[PDB]
RNA sequence: GUUAAUUCCGAUAACGAACGAGACUCUGGCAUGCUAACUAGUUACGCGACCCCGGUCGGCGUAACUUCUUAGAGGGACAAGUGGCGUUCAGCCACCCGAGAUUGAGCAAUAACAGGUCUGUGAUGCCCUUAGAUGUCCGGGGCUGCACGCGCGCUACACUGACUGGCUCAGCGUGUGCCUACCCUACGCCGGCAGGCGCGGGUAACCCGUUGAACCCCAUUCGUGAUGGGGAUCGGGGAUUGCAAUUAUUCCCCAUGAACGAGGAAUUCCCAGUAAGUGCGGGUCAUAAGCUUGCGUUGAUUAAGUCCCUGCCCUUUGUACACA
């Protein structure tokens, strides 16, 4: 399975139980028209690149 | 992380109502104007009211105030 | 003739390093001893940072004499670090052109601001019910 | 003739009036005077039980009095010194006169 | 010429001890190679020439600031009194072993008793300290 | 040297941040690099201002562990100056480059979270902080109750992390944390 | 200069107590009961002994000189503040006796305390602390 | 379970390994040498004292906790 | 909506008020500006001394001054300004400059607790003893005992470490007392040491002391060994305090050298000089800190979120509870 890259654009709210995960908005730089919804732990800033393994797993919007 | 309470707001409003002509626009300009027109107990309280005095004229310069 | 006495003080939590400048040659001394001998010696480049950022030609006509009272083995490293960097701040404002004075501080700011502004972090008071400033005692149930 | 005058007062502002009175009291009489030295204060840290018994949480008191002291030297004879210090004395400030 | 403020001090104690190795007439006490330096040390020195090393350190502290007698110079040669199960505290040095060092430099003219208490540094004690300062500087060249 | 700075005897530049996801959080290039990594602080007063602190400084402050090393900064600054020497004596390259390759290969890109254990993605700033904690602790185990000193165990851990041979203590949880989150998702 | 020498001794034999010759001279002696880290260093300094060498290189004739220093401390100018039996009850001489006599001179005071039935010996009889300690909180591992 | 039965001096079969394989070793420390020879760490420091007298190894940065030595020049 | 907040804006059968928070007081870093400083230093010189004109001397003295030492009046910060968010109102976020764009502490509303203190009181109601005394005084013992369990604490479980030397920097402080018989000590000495003998300074910015305090900086030894980590236990010896230590008051020397391999279920404290490593003062003291209040050195990891757990304050809701 190929490994893509994603860049943070927006943060909505703190997810999880202790608020130790964040609702993250990402866009793929390989195709800016395709975007998925996930969660990221730790401090998150808008406008930085992360590494995403695969897009098969999808977080449910709470 | 700063909220003007009832004591600060009652002291700042009555100053503006009666002494409109003597206040300026910069914080430090009308800061010492408030020194002579009222009996301020402490240094801190004079700077607290005068900031909200200058904060209201930016509302006045925007337009009328209720 | 003109006594070029520039008394400049720099402050730490306890160390107050006061760098006194004069007209002369390029030698720097701290209570007589130079910057090359202050333990620890492992921070050898830390004490020569004004030399390693501004050049010897600036300090050619300036000799620095420093008196130090208070501090520790590490606080006195950063107390002298800002005292002799601010020693030339007041040297060049009263005697020579401000044209030199404006470019120098831009280079010193770009490295770190500690060279110009003192750190206001002091040891706050220890509290009752604790061995430190914030820590509390090990309270136990039953 | 190098007479020393010492000012010890508990209060802060009350000691400021008297030392400034002696500043004015020396200039009005036109004698050579050494300035009143603002000599460092000392705080008596008394930290005890707030509680009489041993029942309750551990609270510690914080008592502090800051006694402050001044010294004024006068290059004047002894007759002038007793004229000034004997008028309008307050309970706050103590007066001590040393010839040397 | 240079003074003691320019020479590396951690090798100056060996350099000053080397000045003491050449003469060797300071009237060393007999019990030196078997006594503990303080009342809070645990062990004995690894080197058998520690008295001439400690006497070198005594002559340079009085060079920086004189007027320190035996009871005040126990503080510089003091340290941690590790009682063991107790928390460690600061303990002063011993009297006699520190006192005999000042006696070793009192007979032959290295130090002289300061007026109104203390140990002043005689001028013969400051020719040799500054003269061997240039020797290490030549060695550092 | 006013025009350029010399980190010890190593050059500041000629260090490549190959991963585009870790470019902002390694500030060792001509903006926050210093001659010696000692400083007062103020980096952790706010949220993201510790990211602008160079990773060499962050790693030396991560050795300040287990009490008897706490309160001692002249340990780790002396250690890291000697630890950079042993790295060059084996590979021969710039040891600042080795640390950059050590951070990338030691941080697992994907970990688990508590919402039963579920797995979500992790932040690059989260990854560099946990990678530093993993590899600084790796030197501590190999130097504890052992003949070898800490300055060689830190050097021997940074070399393999630039290669990724799965013998390092940080790399071991890089396989472990990724694989448990692979099943628990 | 530092290679393995001739007649290398693994274990030395002095006063029916094992000495590890693998260790340094200044600390291999301390394994002997009655001599510790302080007393073993001084006896190397009271004679012309270079303590930078190991305990496998010094000769068997030289240790005879060493053991006479411990057996005759006052005669070989050992200070009196190194002796374990200063002002002895029976013989009254200040001396150090090594590895067999120390317990031999320990134990007769124990029945001397039995012979006088004093309180100090009663704590040895009951197996408790004698220097005025507190067994209310401690002494738990040795008693069941 | 395990005991470090390190040597105190050097045997003839191990002294020649100091004169041949340590010159082939890139990294000269009293910890790696002691690990690869099963000798004392202090013994390896004393072996470095004789090698600097021999003039074959060069020092890099000395410290009391660890001494650092390097090889001779390649050319 | 917003705030740390019943914080305000703003709707409004509420209005006029009041407390708490807020406000008020103490302290910290900013003050090259004033007052003062011979109970503090700075700069220059006079000499004296060292090395080859220059460098050093808390070695002396002096013509000025407060930059370093201190305390009085103070000033300085108020979101003050800019750009985004929000009825664009209360206000919020980031940034320029500036020592501070959220320092810490004291006080802390109504009302209640069958919480403790009669063992703090010549503060006390009721009951008891009051001559063979539960009044008082003296001598001795216990409060220190020990199969055990628990808690507050110190030490380590070692090579980022141990030892030995060189080295170097503090402010809280404190110091001779009504009775009170009781001070901090400088110096030369005897002795390794605890201690002893002579003088002297200081009622304290004058003297201890310029508080040469530690881990930490450097150089040897140690080398994975429960080993030079660890000091528990124990024996012999020297003095201090005390009339009196035996149950070792307290310290000093040698020696004895145990467990302890980073601690299970669990649980405690903390987020910026912060936790923590480390030392010094005060109370406790005739002799004395393993406690504690302060102060000093070194000084971090993570986070700037949440109600998952445990607690706090409201609204709605149901009650057979109301010592809830």
């Amino acid at each position: 399975q190929p490994i893509k890259l994603a860049r943070v654009t927006k943060v909505l709210g703190r997810t999880g139980s202790q608020g130790q995960c964040t609702q993250v908005r990402v866009e793929f730089m390989d195709d800016t028209s395709r975007s998925i919804i996930r969660n990221v732990k730790g401090p998150v800033r808008e406008g930085d690149v992360l590494t995403l393994l695969e897009s098969e797993r999808e977080a449910r919007r709470l | 992380g700063r909220v003007r309470t009832k004591t600060v707001k009652k002291a700042a409003r009555v100053i503006i109502e009666k002494y409109y002509t003597r206040l300026g626009n910069d914080f430090h300009t009308n800061k010492r104007v408030c020194e002579e027109i009222a009996i301020i107990p402490s240094k801190k309280l004079r700077n607290k009211i005068a900031g909200y005095v200058t904060h209201l004229m930016k509302r006045i310069q925007r337009g009328p105030v209720r | 003739g003109p006594l070029q006495s520039v008394q400049v003080f720099g402050r730490k939590k306890t160390a107050t390093a006061v760098a006194h400048c004069k007209r002369g040659n390029g030698l720097i001394k701290v209570n007589g001893r130079p910057l090359e001998m202050i333990e620890p010696r492992t921070l050898q480049y830390k004490l020569l940072e004004p030399v390693l950022l501004l050049g010897k030609e600036r300090f050619a006509g300036v000799d620095i004499r420093v008196r130090v009272k208070g501090g520790g083995h590490v606080a006195q490293i950063y107390a002298i670090r800002q005292s002799i960097s601010k020693a030339l701040v007041a040297y060049y404002q009263k005697y020579v052109d401000e044209a030199s004075k404006k470019e120098i501080k831009d280079i010193l700011i770009q490295y770190d601001r500690t060279l110009l502004v003192a750190d206001p972090r002091r040891c706050e008071s220890k509290k009752f019910g604790g061995p430190g400033a914030r820590a509390r005692y090990q309270k136990s149930y039953r | 003739h190098r007479i020393r005058i010492t000012l010890t007062s508990r209060n802060v502002k009350s000691l400021e009036k008297v030392c400034a009175d002696l500043i004015r009291g020396a200039k009005e009489k036109n004698l050579k005077v050494k300035g009143p030295v603002r000599m460092p204060t000392k705080t008596l840290r008394i930290t005890t039980r707030k509680t009489p018994c041993g029942e309750g949480s551990k609270t510690w008191d914080r008592f502090q009095m800051r006694i402050h002291k001044r010294l004024i030297d006068l290059h004047s004879p002894s007759e002038i010194v007793k004229q000034i210090t004997s008028i309008s004395i307050e309970p706050g400030v103590e007066v001590e006169v040393t010839i040397a | 010429g240079v003074t003691v403020k320019d020479v590396n001090q951690q090798e100056f104690v060996r350099a000053l001890a080397a000045f003491l190795k050449k003469s060797g007439k300071l009237k060393v006490p007999e019990w030196v190679d078997t006594v503990k330096l303080a009342k809070h040390k645990e062990l004995a020195p690894y080197d058998e020439n520690w008295f001439y090393t400690r006497a070198a350190s005594t002559a340079r502290h009085l060079y920086l600031r004189g007027g320190a007698g035996v009871g005040s110079m126990t503080k510089i040669y003091g340290g941690r009194q590790r009682n063991g199960v107790m928390p460690s505290h600061f303990s002063r040095g011993s009297k006699s072993v520190a006192r005999r060092v000042l006696q070793a430099l009192e007979g032959l003219k290295m130090v002289e008793k300061d007026q109104d208490g203390g140990r002043k540094l005689t001028p013969q004690g400051q020719r040799d300290l500054d003269r061997i300062a240039g020797q290490v500087a030549a060695a550092k060249k | 040297t006013p025009d350029i700075k010399l980190f010890g005897k190593w050059s500041t530049d000629d260090v490549q941040i190959n991963d585009i996801s870790l470019q902002d959080y390694i500030a060792v290039k001509e903006k926050y690099a210093k001659y010696l990594p000692h400083s007062a602080g103020r980096y952790a007063a706010k949220r993201f201002r510790k990211a602008q602190c160079p990773i060499v400084e962050r790693l030396t402050n991560s050795m300040m562990m287990h009490g008897r090393n706490n309160g001692k900064k002249l340990m780790t600054v002396r250690i890291v100056k000697h630890a950079f020497e042993i790295i060059h004596l084996l590979t021969g390259e710039n040891p600042l480059q080795v640390l950059v390759n050590a951070i990338i290969n030691s941080g697992p890109r994907e970990d688990s979270t508590r919402i039963r254990r579920q797995a979500v993605d992790v932040s690059p700033l989260r990854r560099v902080n946990q990678a530093i904690w993993l590899l600084c602790t790796g030197a501590r185990e190999a130097a504890f109750r052992n003949i070898k000193t800490i300055a060689e165990c830190l050097a021997d851990e940074l070399i393999n992390a630039a290669k990724g041979s799965s013998n390092s203590y940080a790399i071991k949880k890089k396989d472990e944390l990724e694989r448990v989150a692979k099943s628990n998702r | 200069s530092l290679v393995i020498p001739e007649k290398f001794q693994h274990i030395l034999r002095v006063l029916n107590t094992n000495i590890d010759g693998r260790r340094k001279i200044a600390f291999a002696i301390t394994a002997i009961k009655g001599v510790g880290r302080r007393y073993a260093h001084v006896v190397l300094r009271k004679a012309d002994i270079d303590l930078t060498k190991r305990a496998g290189e010094l000769t068997e004739d030289e240790v005879e000189r060493v053991i006479t220093i411990m057996q005759n401390p006052r005669q070989y100018k050992i200070p009196d503040w190194f002796l374990n039996r200063q002002k002895d009850v029976k013989d009254g001489k200040y001396s150090q006796v090594l590895a067999n006599g120390l317990d031999n001179k320990l134990r007769e005071d124990l029945e001397r305390l039995k012979k006088i039935r004093a309180h100090r010996g009663l704590r040895h009889f009951w197996g408790l602390r004698v220097r005025g300690q507190h067994t209310k909180t401690t002494g738990r591992r040795g008693r069941t | 379970r395990d005991k470090l039965n390190n040597l105190v001096l050097f045997d003839k079969a191990t002294y020649d390994k100091l004169c041949k394989e340590v010159p082939n070793y890139k990294l000269i420390t009293p910890a790696v040498v002691s690990e690869r020879l099963k000798i004392r760490g202090s013994l390896a420091r004393a072996a470095l004292q004789e090698l600097l007298s021999k003039g074959l190894i060069k020092l890099v940065s000395k410290h009391r906790a660890q001494v650092i030595y390097t090889r001779n020049t390649k050319g």
